[PDB]
């Protein structure tokens, strides 16, 4: 299982790729 | 809104760091 | 918040996210 | 995509659940 800051910062960038889309 | 959806996802992390494993 | 409680807020946002567009 | 991405965030999702408080 991934750690909690393991999965953090992929939320993190998942974050970033929503902000980057458009509607 | 993606920005909007991008903010609560980084809260969403903030609070995922805060747990346990 | 539980687990369970940022898991299905996670899952909320997904269904957002899923009716986005490129 | 959009939806690869939400594929990506209940996955996620699922591996939060097997966090702990």
């Amino acid at each position: 299982t991934a750690s909690p800051h393991a999965l953090a910062n992929r939320l993190r960038q998942l974050a970033y790729r929503v902000r980057s889309l458009s509607s | 809104s993606p920005s909007a959806l991008a903010d609560e996802l980084e809260q969403l992390a903030y609070e995922v760091e805060h747990l346990s494993s």
